[PDB]
């Protein structure tokens, strides 16, 4: 059997022992004045209080005094006055864990998402915003990066490889494709893993939750995968525990299991605007663009826990969202730091048709190195960004002084460029409902042979339209002889009817 | 968006604005030497 080094401890059973009431309210933030207690509260633990019957969660975030405490809410508030009674455990909140879990829709407090009767998940309550082990030298303890993921995606998997064990992150503006190809990177991930999944949703639609809940219990991966769903609807205060929740998940399975876990976050600059938000209703003097000072540290608190030790692998898939197409805000700057592999999206190449949207001149990728493919792949690699960067510069030239003032080598180097820009589109399997196109999985020697091809200058005689949305470059050459075979055969019919 | 990108294209352009009144003299040399060919021609083709 497997036994566990560093597994995850249940909270310790407690009595209510401080107890107070709320004397400031305001929209999600309360402030609650302690009555009597045995013990003194520490920072956030959570204040229970019922209205009716229902919950409402408090967590603590500053201490003014020994018995004044400020709080924001962990659900809805409607409900909570002045005079409102709350008791706490000084602990802070805790969620039911256990392999029930895997096929069961919750949000990061453990509301039930997916019955009206509210199904109880059987498990042990842990809390995530505790993290124990050993020592600060046991978090050092990390396994090397040493394999890649295939994705079927001929532009990810030749230009920016996705680590195993590390962070991949999908950054672009509102509407660009970052969960299509995040449902895309799934469903060629999952039901192939040797492990679980985890899907955390912060602060995204619920449409989108239920189609994607909806297509796990359609495709048979369902009871592999555990999600948790703290959405747009939500309140600050669980947008801002949804990726916590999915972390400790991930940790429990890792950990206490010794499973695999394949991680993917949408969309986790929810969570940082969460924090700000927070942080603004509890008047503390902003940073740069009204950031919360701790933008940061709240992005690597949740960022380090993601690591892969010898009990297994975590590899994460993060959906970054970038606000008014600004890749210099403070949380774009923040989030570059923590991915292996950083993809980024355009809205030119969308509204051209690109899809998907990347941008190669824009992205980079660690795992583009020689302890992690061979050769002929990276030279491949950094031969079509070389030639897609001078495209990029010739089609200025053309557009501005005309196409006659180019060379031979220049006019050569434009027909390369654009065939390998067309040729790296793809139609999505998960894309068939937008157009009807059936999906393509491209292997990685297929594309690096078609890449190959089209870079040597063979398939300059075939026009660019053909190359648009293809698989392999063998379907290509299947368009264009049909066609020339179909031509040839009415010129040869018409010129016997003549 | 910032100061720099914007010299940047400010820098493209003013090069792309003389690059094409170099243009313009190439393009004049080029039309002096074809009417100086075509003068020839037509003197060649009354003598033919
Ligand atoms: N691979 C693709 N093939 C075809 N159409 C696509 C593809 N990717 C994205 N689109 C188009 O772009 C639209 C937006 O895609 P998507 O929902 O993934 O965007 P997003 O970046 O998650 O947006 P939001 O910022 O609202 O979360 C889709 O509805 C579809 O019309
Ligand atoms: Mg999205």
């Amino acid at each position: 059997s497997f036994n566990p080094t560093n597994p995850l401890k249940p909270i310790e059973e407690k009595e209510f022992t401080i107890f107070g009431e709320i004397v400031e309210i305001r929209s999600q933030v309360y402030k609650i004045r302690i009555d009597k207690a045995e013990e003194e509260v520490l920072p956030k633990v959570i204040f229970y209080a019922d209205v009716n019957g229902k919950e409402i969660q408090l967590e603590v975030a500053d201490i003014f005094d020994k018995n004044l405490v400020s709080t924001f809410v962990l659900g809805n508030e409607t409900g909570l006055k002045i005079g409102t009674k709350v008791k706490s455990k000084n602990q802070s909140y805790a969620i039911k864990i256990s392999k029930r879990l895997l096929g069961r829709v919750i949000d990061p407090i453990g509301k039930i998402l997916d019955d009206s009767i509210a199904t109880p998940v059987h498990g042990n309550m842990y809390a995530p915003l505790e993290m124990q082990h050993d020592s600060e030298a046991t978090r050092y303890v990390v396994s090397p990066k040493n394999a890649i993921l295939e994705t079927g995606i001929k532009v990810i998997d030749v230009l920016l490889p996705i680590p195993k064990g590390g962070k991949t992150g999908l950054l672009g503006g509102a509407g660009v494709g970052k969960t299509v190809i995040v449902q895309e990177l799934i469903n060629a991930f999952i039901k192939f893993h040797d492990g679980v999944s985890v899907f955390a949703g912060i602060g995204e639609r619920i449409r989108e939750g239920h189609e994607l809940w909806k297509e796990a219990e359609a495709l048979g991966f369902l009871n592999k995968t555990a999600f948790i769903f703290g959405q747009m609807n939500e309140s600050p205060g669980l947008r801002f525990r949804s990726g916590i929740s999915g972390v400790k998940v991930a940790e429990y399975f890792r950990n206490n299991l010794g499973k695999s876990v394949l991680l993917f976050m949408d969309n986790i600059f929810r969570y940082v605007q969460a924090g700000s938000e927070i942080s603004s209703l509890l008047e503390k003097t902003p940073s740069a663009v009204g950031y919360q000072p701790t933008l940061f540290s709240e992005m690597g608190q949740l960022q380090e826990r993601i690591n892969s030790t010898k009990d297994g692998d975590i590899t994460s898939i993060q959906a970054m969202y970038i606000p008014a197409d600004d890749f210099t805000d403070p949380a774009a700057v923040a989030a570059f730091a923590h991915f292996d592999s950083t993809i980024i999206l355009s809205r030119q190449l969308a509204a051209e048709g690109v899809y998907p949207a990347i941008d190669p001149l824009e992205s980079n990728s660690k795992m583009l190195s020689i302890k992690y493919t061979s050769r002929e792949h990276l030279d491949i690699a950094k031969k079509t960004v070389q030639t897609l960067e001078k495209t990029k510069t010739l089609e200025d030239i053309i557009n501005i002084l005309g196409f006659d003032a180019l060379s031979e080598d220049d006019k050569k180097v434009v027909e390369v460029g654009r065939r390998l820009k067309w040729f790296l589109t793809q139609p999505f399997v998960v894309a068939e409902k937008f157009s009807g196109v059936p999906g393509k999985f491209v292997r990685l020697k297929d594309s690096l042979k078609g890449i190959k091809t089209i870079l040597d200058g063979d398939l300059n005689h075939i026009p660019v339209s053909y190359f648009s949305f293809v698989g392999v470059v063998e379907e290509i050459i299947e368009k264009f002889n049909l066609d020339a075979k179909k031509e040839a055969l009415k010129n040869e019919l018409e010129q016997n009817q003549k | 968006m910032k100061r720099k990108d914007v010299e940047e294209k400010k820098q493209n352009l003013d090069f792309y604005h003389n690059y094409i009144d170099i243009s313009k003299i190439k393009v004049l040399q080029k039309l002096n030497e074809e009417i100086a060919s075509l003068n020839m021609l037509k003197l060649q083709k009354g003598e033919s």
